[PDB]
DNA sequence: GCAGACACTACGAGTACATA
DNA sequence: TTTATGTACTCGTAGTGTCTGC
């Protein structure tokens, strides 16, 4: 219990990745062979790209050859054009390490070493342009694995050279087996639909779901009542707005009266909820409703999209929330 | 590996001032300098490929003859023209005592002079002012803006202009008659249109078409070398129907293998160099093209972005 | 440290000493502010140059027309040496100088001198260049080239005096305040463009866009004569004082923590 | 020190008479600290997030977290510029802030977090004002906490959630800190004043301070101390609610905008903005205060209010993507003048 | 134990051999065989080619049953040789197609033992079969004389032109400062056999070479007392430095026109 | 390299070793072959999209002109190698000025991805090219032309590499299937053609990953269904159903249909946006305002998705944009 | 031969440009 | 004058090396 549940239950085998079945099967059938292409993993955060690549490397070489045939770089490490031109080029043009008898007999050691460039979308385009022909020339000796969560930052030539493996988002249906397994292993008392709520709140990631489950389990352990974790405790710990406050917001919006909505927004922001969660709740309330006209739904969908983009830019959420509510109120 | 034949660009490079076509007044002035001998300091500027450095070399050859091996010091960007290791070289060369004909001086061809630093030109200022009796300089730069104003204050400004179609056609016909290749006037006008007054481009396209199809007919010319995409971009931006603009975009640029960033930069250049539409309209067009440019440079390069750019350009152009 | 050594020489010298430069306003000759007896040379009046060229023309056998010297000095911008070079080069092949080819020679030998930031702001805010007639010769490409002379001061110079003029290019039904707001919008856009330019991505191909969005469009709506006079940029001094005040605030924040 | 804001601060969770549910949640985390994940406390400023962080720290290890020292660390960047940023270190934890220049705090984060990770099993790293990070140090942090976690832990404190990128939200546990209720503000101020020696005519003064503070306990304590010093250690029921001079400047600027809508008044607005930016004020808070003071003027219309708030949102988006805030603020004031006129 | 063993009599020999061509070449491709060890390496400009070869007689003990391709890097190799006492006995050790080699810097003959290892470098370029051909001329002059002549002439021009015609060696280098014309008449001396200007003649040659590359050649003059130059109009210049058991050529490419 | 072939990706295994093995660019290949047989070879400039076969063509050309060891006779510089103006002043100058070291021939300089060179480097390269062109030829491979100096563009013969047409991709796929003992249904081949978007590396990568996808590499044929799960691209039927539900059905039905389609096999909103864009471009719209609104709103949505965000809100935005754009038309 | 003298290469800090 | 990387230029310095000399 010296580690959080996120890393304690990190997959150690390729089969342990309970999502992205296509990419995992492709990588396993490649593990049987030696034709490993230059990979490019992308997708939403928490989908399991780093876990997949670490499991693949461990199954390829073994615990002994991690330090010799794996080069991992981050944005924490310096990744200027000089680093790409010298360090990566040198590590690529070096010959592979010498596998031992034990490693060769037990593990399917391939005659190449993998260069893992985590969060590679943060590099400048000049560094990627320098990396292009390094990737192309030494293909027979080294493999490049680019792990970025944004494809568009990666320039066109690298996306052309690298085989692309999209990592699908982990919704309620895909990643319920993992949460059930974690609950069984950790002996976490749970309700019926609590895990579905956890996966619903954790939008397209499993790390957030695991963290929420750990927090709920710790709270239940503190209380010590031996009670199943309800949806209310998880919903509260997740930071999403309760339905009563959302109903009050909708009632204030419907009547108009700019002063009233301004005062209620001031009080609401004093209570301090995350505005992205409020926008998500408003979207799942207004769009799924059937009491609203088509034109209203068009306009409110566009308004919610604009507010979400402006919030994602990293602005002051109070003004954006007030603007969104006032614009909806005048529809 | 057989020794390559010299390309027609270099095989038919002029060796005398008479063969240079275009800018008749400048060439006549250079000829009068040549027979007169009193060469002043000059700076030669213009668009690339219209005959700047070849006139300098021809004048240097004509003014001084057998002394060309050591009476002219030629410098270029390949030589490390810096403030320190190079001021001594020109200082020695100007201070070098060589016996010329009475009306001829040493020539320092500082070819591609727009790439030098400020300090090198600052030293060259007094270097030129001191030994004006012995040595004379010849700057040949594509852009004269990089040259500082003290250097412009003691130089003869010789501005070359882009070649007219008649002069390019005349020298092209000379090249055909020396090479005896079957030609059609439509193909020659296609070469002229593709070159855009750039002579070396015309010679290179002539080479490609001759050695690719034997006949320089217009169909073969357009098969080998494509029409200049600035003209296609200008046609696309000036269309009145949005569907027509989108179709031109797709067919002529997206299906011809043109990067989105190239289309955006060419559109910006065409818009800033366009003059038919109102000034303010060009201002909003430039603003929108720049917004699309920022979107392209930030990572998202897609046909959809160019289509949106064209749609908003039509929104501004059609006045809502 | 050449300028410091020259200044220290100026303080202590036992021989007559003079210096020849071109631009006192540069900060690298700032130490020469009160260590030398300044003598300023200006553009000479056309009469003396006219007489000198008359003597030169009658001495070198080529004919010269008196009304031509005025335009030669005007286009050459008071550069007597370049005028003599022009006379020599023209006399190489066409000894006769008349009023027919005067415009041809003036256009061929026009000097594209760089422009000072205050004069850049004055030319950018002049209402004639954005007029229909004034745009035939001074196209917006010339405006971009004029911006690119000093690309570090023009965005700051435009912003600090685009709201202290009488506008002369107001559209019908549009007030001065509306033009000020619509110019401020594009100034704010140019700020974001500059931030993308001067960042880790370092996209310097975006300079022509910043030129428009920060100088040309904002000055294309508030063009006109000055309400007062063009003032030096104050954002530099305010930013420096703010940076020092931030440093002193951090000092007291860490001391009291 | 003599200041009351830093004289009465609850050291333990037992003294946290602010939020029963949040204190219980923090005690649940502190019950088994062997697997405590990285935290991220968010909420309005002045709530007391740092107080909760220190209380949790001393509940994890024990007393002695509250003893602090200063250790200046020399950090070198591109070229040879020196931006030596001190770190407020201590036994059992380490406190850092991005008070360094934002363009190159990434190196501070990189080498300092790599240095602290060279080895009571973990040392907590509190990062005050985490919302001021420039999306580059956060990229380093993404793998910094993920790779080395059994040896280092982060308590990442920030008053806003928007600038924090998605992966940092993903790998950190989220803890919410609501602002105090007005009754709780009055109770805390009453406890402070009865532990102090200030005489009150009626508790209505505490309620007025609670209303004026707008859920901000820190400025509430500061204003109470200032009033007590000014009222000769005896509060008066008729004492005017003193405002920060910044609020006075914002309100005067709003009045000048509302009354006079000419270009000249915009010139004095620009001068006032230059002074305010010279007075160590972030652009987001000054634009927010200007917008909300403009909307509180009663002579406006609902259409003008809607236009003002929409342009305020647009120009706040511009602030989040700009360098020189003066241009964006001047543009916002110009648009407000255009709409009101 | 290890398959490849090569114990030098002294680390000084290998240090000198490596430093002979360390500067002019970045990547080296050693090819160990039972006949000896060779090293064919090409300059970055692909103008100067180095062909090292060390016979089995220069090793105190040597044994290599299977051919080994040791592609390496001279910068790190020289860095490894930089550390370690020069009197020590080096012993090259490698495995069956390894990722690295082991440098036994055995201090004196006992006590301290070093195990410096350099990771092997994957150079897939095969050895070039440029051994020799029918050379037009074959001269032989002392290394000191050639080094002095090259060093003196490099200061006068950027190109040294070597001309051989009718039993006479002539170096000319025309430049800006001047034009050296150092000439040598062949001779032989029984008193001092080391200094003897040997010569052979088939056809006259006029081949020009760069100055920096010739300086790189003469940096290796410390290895051999004599240097043998062979020239041809249809062959790169050959500079055969004779070693204790092998040699060290320098295939320099002449300029054209 | 290690273990010869069969340990390389299909991208680098099926690299053309001869000018006859380059497909698609018939005109460029024939012109280059005529050039090298007639003995004249001007300064070549290869321009085109990624994956069209530029560096493969020039490597095959250098192999044809020289012997097997083309790398011993060609100074091939790339962006990985440092290419400052000092490099141009020393390495390029020395390689161009000197004579060949292994045989009698003209020096050939290949500058792959030369668009990354600085302006001063290109300025020096201008005179380096023009001075020593007698026995040295420069080849410049550039994906982007705006990064090249116009002086450099005016000096080299321009060859444009068009995106690969259908027949070239079909021929290469047939050769790959013949080599690999693999079978593939024609509808899957058409799906590959549509998925390539003019790139050949994409085709080779998808073939490799789809062969890896199959449980039995032999016997089983690759259908378009396998292509669509392996690449993850939306199926055309799914796009048609989504668009029909958006156009005719109301908000409840359209939102439920889009969510079901996305969650059936993990589709992303991206690739679906421009699938819808292609389908809508396959329509005739009477009013230009529909086109304008569609293009602007969908470009904004695609930009926001590229910057990342909430997928549900972006899907609702897509539905709202399409439904608002197809109501202004009437 | 050891000592000084000598000029050389190598290294580090500072400044200025960045679209025609 | 802040900007914020990467490039190129320039200068200055510190040693490092061989060359003359007593
Ligand atoms: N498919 C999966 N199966 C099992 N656990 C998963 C899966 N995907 C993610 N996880 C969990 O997610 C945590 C780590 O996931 P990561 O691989 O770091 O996500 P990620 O790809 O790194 O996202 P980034 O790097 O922030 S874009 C561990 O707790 C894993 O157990
Ligand atoms: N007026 C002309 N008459 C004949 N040939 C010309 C003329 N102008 C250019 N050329 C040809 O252009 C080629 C070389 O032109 P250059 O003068 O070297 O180009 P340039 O003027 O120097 O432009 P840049 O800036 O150097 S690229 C030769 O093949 C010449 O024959
Ligand atoms: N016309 C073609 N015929 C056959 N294979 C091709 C063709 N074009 C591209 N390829 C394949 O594409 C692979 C990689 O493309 P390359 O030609 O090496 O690079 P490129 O096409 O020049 O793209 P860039 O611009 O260098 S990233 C080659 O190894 C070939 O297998
Ligand atoms: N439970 C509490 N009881 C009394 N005062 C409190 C309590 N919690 C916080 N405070 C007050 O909050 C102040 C510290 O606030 P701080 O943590 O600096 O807010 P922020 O983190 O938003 O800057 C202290 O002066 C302390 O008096
Ligand atoms: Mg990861
Ligand atoms: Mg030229
Ligand atoms: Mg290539």
């Amino acid at each position: 219990a010296q580690q959080p549940w996120v890393e304690k239950y990190r997959p150690k085998n390729l089969d342990e990745v309970t999502a992205q079945d296509h990419a995992v099967t492709v990588l396993k059938k490649t593990l049987k062979s030696a034709n490993l292409p230059h990979m490019l993993f992308y997708g939403p955060p928490g989908t399991g790209k780093t876990s997949t690549i670490l499991a693949l490397t461990k199954e390829l070489y073994g615990p002994d050859l991690m330090k010799s045939r794996i080069l991992e770089l981050n944005a924490s490490d310096e990744r200027g054009i000089s680093i790409v031109r010298e360090k990566v080029k040198n590590f690529a043009r070096l010959t592979v390490s010498k596998p031992s008898k034990h490693d060769l007999e037990n593990y399917p050691c391939p005659p190449y070493k993998i260069i893992i460039l985590d969060e590679a979308d943060s590099m400048t385009a000049d560094a990627q342009s320098a990396l292009r022909r390094t990737m192309e020339t030494y293909s027979g000796v080294t493999r490049f694995c680019l792990i970025c969560n944004y494809v568009t930052r990666i320039i066109d030539p690298l996306a052309s050279r690298c085989s692309k493996f999209r990592f699908k988002a982990l919704d309620a249906s895909n990643a319920i087996d993992r949460l059930r397994f974690i609950s069984e292993q950790e002996n976490v008392k749970c309700d019926d639909g609590v895990l579905e709520r956890i996966l619903d709140i954790s939008a397209g990631d499993l790390r957030r779901g695991i963290t929420l489950l750990q927090s709920a389990s710790k709270g239940a352990q503190y209380l010590g009542d031996g009670k199943n974790i309800t949806s209310t405790q998880v919903e509260e710990l997740a930071g999403v707005v309760p339905h009563d406050i959302l109903i009050e917001i909708v009632e204030k919006v419907k009547s108009g009266d700019f002063d009233e909505i301004k005062k209620y927004v001031n009080t609401f922001m004093k209570s301090g909820w995350s505005a992205a969660s409020v926008v998500n709740q408003l979207h799942e309330y207004y769009i799924t409703n059937d009491n609203f006209d088509t034109n209203f739904k068009n306009q409110i969908s566009w308004l919610l999209f604009t507010t979400d983009s402006r919030l994602n830019n990293g602005t002051n959420e109070h003004i954006q929330l007030l603007n969104l509510l006032v614009k909806i109120s005048q529809l | 590996t057989l020794s390559l034949q010299l390309p027609w660009v270099e095989k038919y490079r002029p060796q005398v001032l008479s063969d240079i076509v275009g800018n008749k007044e400048t060439i006549d002035r250079l000829q009068q300098i040549a027979k007169d001998g009193n060469m002043p300091h000059m700076i030669i500027s213009g668009m690339p490929g219209i005959g700047k450095t070849t006139s300098v070399h021809c004048l240097a050859h004509e003014l001084l003859g057998r002394s060309y091996a050591d009476g002219v010091l030629e410098l270029n960007a390949s030589d490390d023209r810096g403030i320190d290791v190079v001021r001594n070289q020109i200082k020695h060369f100007a201070q070098k005592k060589l016996h010329l004909p009475p009306g001829k001086h040493k020539i320092v061809i500082l070819d591609e002079a727009d790439s030098m630093t400020a300090g090198a030109q600052q030293a060259l200022r007094r270097t030129m002012e001191l030994y004006s009796n012995s040595t004379r300089f010849a700057f040949a730069c594509n852009q004269s803006n990089k040259i500082i104003e003290p250097l412009q204050s003691r130089c003869a400004i010789l501005r070359y202009s882009k070649l007219s179609d008649e002069d390019v056609l005349k020298r092209l016909l000379q090249i055909i008659k020396l090479e005896d290749v079957k030609y059609t006037n439509d193909g020659l006008e296609a070469i002229i249109f593709t070159a855009e007054g750039d002579m070396r481009q015309a010679i290179n396209n002539l080479q490609s078409t001759v050695a690719g199809h034997g006949l320089v007919n217009a169909d073969n010319v357009f098969k080998i070398v494509d029409s200049p995409h600035p003209l296609i971009v200008k046609k696309m931006l000036l269309a009145s129907n949005l569907e027509d603009s989108i179709q031109i975009l797709r067919t002529d640029l997206w299906k011809k293998g043109y990067s989105s960033i190239d289309i955006v930069t060419t559109s910006f250049r065409v818009t800033k160099n366009l003059a038919q539409v109102k000034e303010s309209v060009r201002l909003e067009m430039i603003k929108e093209i720049g917004l699309t440019h920022m979107r392209i440079l930030e990572g998202v390069g897609t046909y959809l972005q160019l289509a949106s750019m064209l749609a908003k350009i039509h929104k501004l152009n059609n006045k809502a | 440290g050449g300028v410091g050594q020259l200044a220290q020489f100026c303080r202590k010298t036992s021989t007559p000493l003079i210096l020849i430069c071109n631009e006192r306003n540069l900060p690298k000759m700032r130490p020469f502010d009160r260590v030398c007896l300044d003598i300023q040379f200006r553009r000479p009046d056309a009469n003396s140059i006219k007489s000198r060229l008359m003597t030169i023309a009658i001495r070198e056998k080529f004919k010269l027309d008196p009304n031509v010297i005025d335009r030669l000095i005007q286009t050459t911008r008071g550069d007597i040496r370049q005028v003599i070079n022009l006379l020599s080069t023209i006399s190489t092949t066409t000894k006769t100088i008349n009023h027919e080819n005067i415009n041809e020679i003036s256009k061929a030998w026009e000097k594209n001198i760089a422009l000072k930031p205050f004069d850049i702001a004055h030319k950018m805010l002049d209402g004639q260049i954005y007029s229909d007639i004034g745009s035939r010769n001074f196209t917006l490409n010339d405006k971009i080239a004029l911006y690119f002379d000093d690309f570090d001061f023009t965005p700051l110079m435009i912003q600090e005096n685009y709201l202290s003029t009488r506008p002369s290019v107001l559209k019908p039904g549009q007030s001065h305040l509306e033009a000020v707001a619509e110019a401020a919008n594009c100034i704010s856009l140019g700020d974001i463009v500059e931030k993308k330019i001067r960042s880790s991505e370092q996209l310097w191909s975006l300079l022509p866009l910043h030129a428009v969005l920060s100088s040309v469009y904002p000055a294309s709506k508030v063009a006109g004569h000055m309400a007062g006079r063009i003032n030096f940029t104050a954002w530099l001094g305010q930013n420096s004082k703010s940076a020092k005040y931030y440093r002193l605030l951090q000092e007291i924040h860490y001391h009291t923590r | 020190m003599s200041l009351w804001v830093d004289k009465y601060r609850p050291k333990s969770l037992n003294a946290l008479s602010h939020n029963e549910e949040l204190t219980n949640f923090l005690k649940s985390l502190s019950d088994q600290p062997r697997d405590l994940p990285h935290l991220l406390l968010y909420g309005p400023n002045g709530t007391g997030k740092k107080t909760r962080c220190m209380a949790l720290l001393e509940s994890i290890f024990g007393p002695g977290v509250y003893r602090l020292k200063i250790d200046v660390r020399q950090f070198v960047t591109a070229s040879n510029r020196k931006l030596e940023l001190n770190v407020v270190s201590s036994p059992y934890h380490l406190e850092i802030t991005p008070s360094d220049m934002g363009n190159n705090d990434r190196i501070v984060i990189q080498e300092l977090l790599k240095e602290v990770a060279q080895m009571h099993r973990y040392k907590c790293v509190i990062i005050n004002e985490a919302n001021s990070l420039t999306k580059d140090a956060q990229a380093a942090l993404r793998r910094t906490m993920e790779k080395y976690s059994k040896n280092i832990r982060l308590i990442m404190v920030c008053d806003s959630m928007s600038p924090i990128i998605a992966p940092i939200k993903s790998r950190c546990l989220l803890i919410r800190c609501p602002a105090p209720s007005d009754s709780e503000i009055s109770t805390i101020l009453s406890d402070v004043v009865t532990n102090e020696r200030i005489q009150l005519e009626t508790k209505d003064i505490l309620k007025r301070i609670a209303q004026a503070s707008n859920g901000n306990l820190r400025v509430s304590l500061l204003m109470l101390e200032s009033m007590a010093l000014n009222n000769e250690l005896a509060l008066k029921s008729s004492s005017p609610i003193i405002k920060p001079d910044w609020i006075i400047v914002i309100h005067k600027l709003t009045r000048k905008i509302v009354k006079e809508r000419s270009v000249n008044s915009l010139i004095e607005c620009r001068a006032v903005l230059y002074d305010l930016l010279a007075h160590c004020i972030p652009a987001n808070i000054i634009l927010k205060e200007l917008t909300f003071s403009l909307l509180d003027v009663e002579t406006l219309n609902t259409t003008n209010k809607s236009s003002i708030i929409e342009y305020s949102s647009v120009f706040d988006e511009r602030l989040s993507l700009g360098n020189k805030a003066i241009f964006h603020l001047e543009g916002f004031i110009a648009k407000v003048m255009c709409c009101l006129d | 134990a290890s398959m490849l063993e090569a114990k030098f009599e002294e680390a000084s020999l290998f240090k000198r051999i490596i430093d002979g061509f360390k500067d002019c070449v970045q990547l080296v491709n050693f090819q160990c065989k039972e006949d000896g060890i060779i090293a064919q390496a090409v300059d970055d400009s692909r103008v100067l080619l180095v062909s090292l070869e060390i016979g089995v007689e220069a090793f105190q003990e040597y044994r290599c049953d299977h051919p080994v391709t040791l592609g390496m890097d001279l910068t790190s190799l020289s860095k490894i040789l930089r550390c370690g006492n020069n009197t020590d006995t080096l012993t090259l050790i490698a495995d069956n197609t390894p990722d690295s080699i082991i440098l036994l810097f055995e201090d004196t003959k006992k006590d301290r033992i070093a195990e410096y290892s350099l990771k092997l470098m994957d150079i897939d370029a095969d050895f070039l079969k440029i051994e020799e051909l029918q050379y037009d001329s074959t001269l032989s002059l002392p290394s000191s004389e050639f080094s002095k002549i090259v060093r003196d002439l490099s200061q006068l021009s950027d190109s040294i032109n070597i001309m051989i015609t009718k039993e006479t060696i002539k170096f000319v280098a025309d430049g800006d400062i001047g034009s050296g014309s150092v000439i040598i008449k062949p001779f032989v001396d029984m008193e001092h056999p080391e200094t003897s200007i040997k010569l052979e003649m088939d056809q006259p040659v006029d081949l020009t070479f760069g100055a920096k590359y010739l300086l790189d050649i003469i940096k290796g003059s410390s290895l051999s007392d004599r240097v043998g130059i062979r020239l041809s109009s249809e062959a790169p210049a050959l500079f055969q430095f004779d070693l204790k058991s092998g040699f060290l050529q320098f295939f320099l490419a002449p300029k054209f026109n | 390299e290690k273990r010869s072939k069969e340990n390389l990706p299909w991208v680098e295994k099926y690299r053309p070793e001869t000018l006859d093995e380059v497909y698609g660019q018939n005109e460029v290949i024939t012109t280059v072959r005529k050039f090298v047989d007639e003995g004249k070879l001007p300064h070549l400039l290869f321009y085109g999209p990624p994956g069209t076969g530029k560096t493969s063509t020039i490597v095959a050309l250098a192999r044809e002109i020289y012997g097997k060891n083309y790398s011993n006779m060609v100074l091939e510089l790339n962006a990985s190698d440092d290419r400052g103006i000092d490099v141009v002043r020393n390495q390029i100058k020395d390689f161009a000025s000197t004579r060949q070291i292994f045989s009698k021939g003209f020096k050939l300089i290949i500058l792959d991805e030369a668009d990354a060179m600085t302006n001063a480097a290109q300025n020096a390269l201008r005179r380096v090219i023009e001075r020593y062109t007698k026995n040295t030829r420069f080849c410049v491979l550039a994906n982007y032309a705006h990064k090249l100096t116009p002086a450099l563009l005016s000096r080299c013969t321009r060859f444009r590499f068009q995106p690969l047409p259908q027949e070239a991709i079909e021929r290469r796929i047939a050769n790959v299937l013949v080599h690999e003992k693999l079978k593939l249904s024609p509808n899957a081949e058409k799906a590959l053609i549509e998925l390539s978007n003019g790139d050949m590396r994409r085709v080779l990568n998808v073939l490799q990953s789809c062969k890896a996808t199959l449980d039995n590499p032999d016997e089983d044929e690759i259908s378009d269904d396998v292509i669509y799960e392996c690449c993850g691209a939306p199926r055309p039927s799914d796009l048609k159903a989504v668009l029909k539900s958006i156009l005719e059905d109301d908000w409840g039905t359209a939102h439920y249909t889009l969510n079901k389609v996305r969650s059936a096999k993990g589709l992303a909103l991206i690739d679906l946006i421009e699938g819808i864009v292609k389908i809508l471009e396959d329509y005739e719209l009477q009013n230009e305002e529909t086109r304008v609104h569609l293009l602007t709103k969908l470009a904004d949505i695609e930009y926001s998705i590229s910057k990342g965000g909430n997928d549900q809100i972006q899907g609702s935005a897509v539905i709202g944009a399409i439904k608002a754009s197809f109501e202004n038309e009437t």
